[PDB]
């Protein structure tokens, strides 16, 4: 019962950690998206500037 | 601009368009937090 | 070793025992309640629900 | 209110639970069924009562007749019913009902007729003061600590999912499935009958319900796994029967849970419980759909298999549209969420006008209870 | 004879029939017994064997231990399986299997592994060229003449009904009993011993079987019925023992055959065949219920029991809805039928590309039948 204790507590800690993690890996992504669609559209334009 | 308009509400009719959409269409306000949620996802 | 509190405790199933120990320590009513802002927030929803109603 | 506590009292189709308001346990959680004896007795002085209800009649299993009140989320036998309450009252908590308010759960798509006997059987008998009834899938969203949200439960009566926005019950969009534990249950007898183990009583069903608990896990991959359980005998674990007879479940451990994603097994020609959640919040309009797919939210006892959250998780992937923000939230005691959310609900203090007096009742029949609860 | 006709070969718990494919009758008709000597042997010089197999066992039942190979439609000795069915091939028909295909019924619920079983003695041992194996029930309605229908079939040995719909079965819908004449024979020697007569051995089961088959008929009310009794004696009759002792059974000759639509004499859960099949046409769908109504065939040994058309339909009646019609399909030659049926399946021209050829089981072992055959 005490070893099913810790590992209760452990699982809660760990997956609320599992969530900031996934939360950063999204903001992550749509910089990505906003600087590959930005620069795919320097190349349509084809300016010289 | 045509195109993605009429992906889009293909999109809200429900057929699963892969197209992917340049910009984001709402502003998403922040939706009201409370604390004593449970942590989300299934990790 | 006569009282009701021994007998209904050997008469548990061993599951609902443990659950009990669980959700014991989990301990989710007293969470909801000391919350300040999700408390009056459901407050005023159940509040307003009813002034809809009548 | 401080002197007297409301009674919460769950009625799931499988099991009752009972306890006071503001507390974290339940008091008494026993399975609902009522035995009547099946064979003659010849012990003069033993004593043998007409019939048992509850922990005590699944005690003497092989010598009763099990019966279950509620069929389908739906009763048919009310006296029945009043023999089950009465025991919840009388046995369990030792308390009397006239001198504590109670709390009643429902299905949310209920005939109306039942909402009006339930009143009339809980004033005119028991005579309690105060009485309220609740949806059984709003109060858990309530546990959940969340006011928007789907909500899928699923017990032994029926399977059904719901949408909720801050409070409020969509009733257009509620969805109902006759995907229940029981029919897992017949199921798990129909393809255990294959290696050669027959069970035919009310008393084995029991039996086959503790196998289905202790011994079931849901594949990620099916066709994967038929050639894995083909392949090996990895997959096989041995279960002790009460005439100390072994039995080897084997392949069976994940096609008796299989039914709820592929009905097409048991016969019926409704869709998965997947599509249920899909073409449910398909039904609502765009504007919550972003917060219906960020939010979803798991109850029931038949949802507590090993491994359904990811498996829930890729299927609702599969239909969801791209880019879209798709998360399970299962908490681990989702099975007593119910009673959670009603003790939680009962213990506010502007949930006190909620209740309805004996006065009102004796003023406007069994029909107030639908006018003062909408 | 010119051209290699194949063996069709009906072999329930009770008796074992063969025939020839396109045959009007079955060639041989025998109970499948298999008996061996029990008391000491002192005549030296003449006819002794180890094992009697056949009539010749049931001849000399005065020396023997009868026993049934076959236990609830279930082989549980194969050795006594292998001996019948070598007295099957060679002392009765007196034609090779290696020549000829042969055709096998068997019950539609059943262990997976008798399948198996069923295949491994018959390619390795007989060397027969082809085999194939098909459900008992479906027979009976291919020789009525019909394509769609309810079927109930109730053996020696296991009672089950089946709903097959523009001749392709349903399987979900199938229900099987086990109850059946044998627990009908031993019913009737329980209660054979209240008048004082008693019978305890094997003999003496076939001497009460015999009588069961002389004297007993079906109720078509069971208390009016009972009170007729109670008035006159009319309802009496003699059997004359082999021993040359006269019994009277009268009252008891329509309460043997009641067990079967009150099962609750033997102490069984399960209720009688009449609502057993009821609800077997309600899990089917709705829109078919009208076409099983009026297509109810009966089959099987048991189901020759005099008046139980009569009091199948009116049971089924009161079951049924009013503005639905009930027709029962009763053939006079109901106790061969399977059979029949086998010889329909024999014959047809597409049915050759049915057959499990032999080279296929060499390269596919013994699993090959459960993807050919269903
Ligand atoms: N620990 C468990 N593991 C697997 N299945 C369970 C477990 N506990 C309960 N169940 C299933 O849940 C069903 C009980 O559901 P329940 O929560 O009583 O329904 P309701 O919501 O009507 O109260 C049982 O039939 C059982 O099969
Ligand atoms: N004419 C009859 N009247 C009453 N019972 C019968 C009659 N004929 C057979 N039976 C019962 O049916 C049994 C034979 O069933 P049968 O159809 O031969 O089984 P199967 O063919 O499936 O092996 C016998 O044991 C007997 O008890």
């Amino acid at each position: 019962e005490t070893r099913a204790e810790f590992a209760e507590r452990s699982v809660a800690k760990l997956e609320k950690t599992i969530d900031d993690l996934e939360d950063k890996l999204k903001c992550t992504k749509e910089e990505h998206l906003c600087t590959q669609r930005m620069l795919d559209q320097t190349l349509l334009d084809l300016n010289e500037m | 601009h045509e195109f993605e308009a009429l992906m889009r509400m293909l999109d809200n009719l429900g057929y699963r368009t892969g197209y992917p959409y340049r910009y984001p269409l709402v502003q998403e306000k922040t939706k009201h937090k409370s604390e004593v949620e449970i942590p989300a996802t299934v990790t | 070793e006569n009282n009701p509190e021994y007998l209904r405790e050997r008469n548990m199933a061993p599951d609902l025992r443990q659950d009990f120990n669980m959700m014991e320590q989990k301990k989710r009513v007293s969470m909801i309640l000391q919350s300040p802002a999700f408390c009056e927030e459901l407050e005023s929803m159940i509040q307003e629900q009813f002034k809809k109603g009548k | 209110d401080d002197d007297i506590a409301a009674l919460v009292v769950d009625n799931g189709s499988g099991m009752c639970k009972a306890g006071f308001a503001g507390d974290d346990a339940p008091r008494a959680v026993f399975p609902s069924i009522v035995g009547r004896p099946r064979h003659q007795g010849v012990m003069v002085g033993m004593g043998q009562k007409d019939s048992y209800v509850g922990d005590e009649a699944q005690s003497k299993r092989g010598i009763l007749t099990l019966k279950y009140p509620i069929e389908h989320g739906i009763v048919t036998n009310w006296d029945d019913m009043e023999k089950i309450w009465h025991h919840t009252f009388y046995n369990e908590l030792r308390v009397a009902p006239e001198e504590h308010p109670v709390l009643l759960t429902e299905a949310p798509l209920n005939p109306k007729a039942n909402r009006e006997k339930m009143t009339q059987i809980m004033f005119e008998t028991f005579n309690t003061p105060a009485m309220y009834v609740a949806i059984q899938a709003v109060l858990s969203l309530y546990a959940s600590g969340r006011t928007t949200g789907i909500v899928m439960d699923s017990g032994d009566g029926v399977t059904h999912t719901v949408p909720i926005y801050e409070g409020y019950a969509l009733p257009h969009a509620i969805l109902r499935l006759d995907l229940a534990g029981r029919d897992l249950t017949d199921y798990l007898m129909k393809i255990l009958t294959e290696r050669g183990y027959s069970f035919t009583t009310t008393a084995e069903r029991e039996i086959v319900r503790d196998i289905k608990e202790k011994l079931c896990y849901v594949a990620l991959d099916f066709e994967q796994e038929m050639a894995t359980a083909a392949s090996s005998s990895s997959l096989e674990k041995s279960y002790e029967l009460p005439d100390g007879q072994v039995i080897t479940i084997g392949n069976e451990r994940f096609r008796c849970p299989e039914a709820l994603f592929q009905p097409s097994f048991l016969g019926m020609e409704s869709c998965g419980i997947h599509e249920t959640t899909f073409n449910s919040i398909m039904k609502c309009d765009v504007d919550i759909r972003k917060d219906l797919y960020a939010n979803t939210v798991l109850s029931g006892g038949t949802t507590m298999y090993p491994g359904i959250a990811d498996r829930m998780q890729k299927e609702i992937t599969a239909l969801a549209p791209s880019t879209m923000k798709i998360k399970i939230i299962a908490p681990p005691e989702r099975k007593y969420s119910v009673w959670i959310g009603g003790s939680i609900l009962a213990s506010l203090s502007t949930f006190q006008q909620m209740w309805i007096s004996k006065q009102e009742y004796d003023e406007s029949g069994p029909s107030i209870v639908h006018r003062k609860c909408f």
